[PDB]
């Protein structure tokens, strides 16, 4: 699985190492 | 020129406002700036 | 034989994974959708109206 303008991209709450851990 | 600073610039009249970094991209001698892939400036070579 | 079964199953699998590109398609189509819709709301601002 593969510059601002006003946008902005929230980082989820939950990353990828805790995703893994459950 | 003044970096690491957020700045509005004046480069050949890009009229830009942004921070400027010595940016490790090269450039050919007859283009002047650069494009992002959404049609925004993200480089500019400095006319002086 | 029962575990040889399963224990070649999830090794086939892998390999499915590994060489198969298109597998991983759902995400992938979304992630595709969801940057094609930012990039033509940046684009929209070059609209002249
Ligand atoms: C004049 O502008 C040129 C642009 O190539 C630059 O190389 C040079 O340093 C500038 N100043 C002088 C005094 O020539």
């Amino acid at each position: 699985v593969t510059k601002f303008n006003g946008l902005t991209v929230l980082p989820p709450l939950l990353t990828d190492e805790m995703i893994a851990q459950y | 020129l003044v970096k690491n600073k957020c700045v509005n610039f004046n480069f050949n009249g890009l009229t830009g406002t942004g921070v400027l970094t010595e940016s490790n991209k090269k450039f050919l001698p007859f283009q002047q700036f650069g494009r992002d892939i959404a049609d925004t400036t993200d480089a500019v070579r400095d006319p002086q | 034989l029962i575990a040889n079964q399963f224990n070649s199953a999830i090794g086939k699998i892998q390999d499915s994974l590994s060489s198969t590109p298109s597998a991983l398609g759902k995400l992938q189509d979304v992630v595709n959708q969801n940057a094609q819709a930012l990039n033509t709301l940046v684009k929209q601002l070059s609209s002249n109206f």
